[PDB]
């Protein structure tokens, strides 16, 4: 017996856990009351592990020993371009062991410790898992995990892994863009169709066009960029404050990273703002050599700072349909997902690219993946 | 041969067989039940 099997969306920077009852899908908030969790792991310095929000949240000194993007290393080998390119900006170290990219930080202790990507993305769904069994009160032992259509076999089997070291039997590996289109109940219409995904995470922008024939998905093409997503606007406004402050106190903030963490934390929450305000106050008591940040920014200073980063969104999109040979009208329904997709200029750009056809609506972008994950495990 | 078949003739033959696929999102897991359950059928 596979009890409640959930669904999981295991995300590059956060991940969700949804199951499927009552004929609908309840996406299941974490012990702090949040929808969805950072893929991200750490250590107290007394070598306590955290996970999640804890992980994310805890101000250091040393980010060096905080854990995260594992994603982006799972599956791989060391020698992958890929692998080589994204270790030269991850903070922590990153050194090849049996071919494979092994990530080594401080657990605390004067002790150091060398984690497979698929044992850092295991705590994850552990941390997933403890989410959903508080809610469901009862032990989980099978999901339904999601990745990126552009996973390989390798990518998917370390997915699947990952899973098994959690203690989860991983039922499906399921392609984020059709989970998407599962949570809108695409594939419970009649006809042929055809589906536009537009997927902005916190940081990797997929586009992928699916076909549904008689119920069934076929991803036919895909495009993207695999280095776009929230965090890159977010890094834009860090820039822009940390310049500011330098100019009104001659203090450069860079070096301190418990000022910029304190600082990129304030900054996610005016983004989010930001998509339905027209301004927002950041403010950080103490926020450097004990001194205040008070500052505001506005949607069109916002939109500005990003404004190149926003059109980029645009060209996948269109590779997307030459390679398929569509006309913009063949779109039967565009999905969007993750929350960056709410950003007003970003559905600005979408609308006038598609010629003023609505996207889907009703599920938070954020949750669209794990919802359909949900849907699916629902019949397992 | 079968990647080339549509969703509707898939459907077919594992319904003549009384077989199911469940939780199945794509074509490639409608092809890759058949030719799992062929020996059998
Ligand atoms: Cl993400
Ligand atoms: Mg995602």
């Amino acid at each position: 017996d596979v009890g409640t099997v959930v669904g999981i969306d295991l995300g590059t920077t956060y991940s969700c856990v949804g199951v499927f009852k009552n004929g609908r899908v309840e996406i299941i908030a974490n012990d702090q009351g949040n929808r969805i969790t950072p893929s991200y792991v750490a250590f107290t310095p007394e070598g306590e592990r955290l996970i999640g929000d804890a992980a994310k949240n805890q101000l250091t000194s040393n980010p060096e020993n905080t854990v995260f993007d594992a994603k982006r290393l799972i599956g791989r080998t060391w020698n992958d371009p890929s692998v080589q390119q994204d270790i030269k900006f991850l903070p922590f170290k990153v050194v090849e062991k049996k071919t494979k990219p092994y990530i080594q930080v401080d657990i605390g202790g004067g002790q150091t410790k060398t984690f497979a990507p698929e044992e850092i993305s295991a705590m994850v769904l552990t941390k997933m898992k403890e989410t959903a069994e508080a809610y469901l009160g009862k032990k989980v032992t099978h999901a339904v995990v999601t990745v990126p259509a552009y996973f390989n076999d390798a990518q998917r089997q370390a997915t699947k892994d990952a899973g098994t070291i959690a203690g989860l039997n991983v039922m499906r590996i399921i392609n984020e863009p059709t989970a998407a289109a599962i949570a809108y109940g695409l594939d419970k219409r009649e006809g042929e169709k055809n589906i536009l995904v537009f997927d902005l995470g916190g940081g990797t922008f997929d586009v992928s066009l699916l076909t549904i024939d008689n119920g069934v998905f076929e991803v036919v093409a895909t495009n993207g960029d695999t280095h776009l997503g929230g965090e890159d606007f977010d890094q834009r406004v860090m820039e822009h404050f940390i310049k500011l402050y330098k100019k009104k106190t001659g203090k450069d903030v860079r070096k301190d990273n418990r000022a910029v963490q304190k600082l990129r934390r304030e900054v996610e929450k005016a983004k989010r703002a930001l998509s339905s305000q027209h301004q927002a106050r950041i403010e950080i008591e103490s926020f450097y050599e004990g001194e205040d940040f008070s500052e505001t920014l506005t949607r069109a200073k916002f939109e500005e700072l990003n404004m190149d980063l926003f059109r980029s969104t645009m060209k996948p999109v269109q590779k997307v349909l030459e390679d398929s040979d569509l006309k913009k009208s063949d779109i039967d329904e565009i999905v969007l997902v993750g929350g960056s997709t709410r950003i007003p200029k970003i559905q600005q750009l979408v609308k006038e690219f598609f010629n003023g056809k609505e996207p889907s609506r009703g599920i938070n972008p954020d949750e669209a993946v794990a919802y359909g994950a949900a849907v699916q495990a629902g019949v397992l | 041969d079968l990647r080339k078949m549509r969703v509707a003739e898939l459907k077919q033959i594992l319904h003549s067989w009384g077989e199911e696929c469940r939780a199945c999102a794509e074509k490639t897991d409608y092809v890759n039940l058949i030719q799992e359950l062929a020996p059998k059928y």
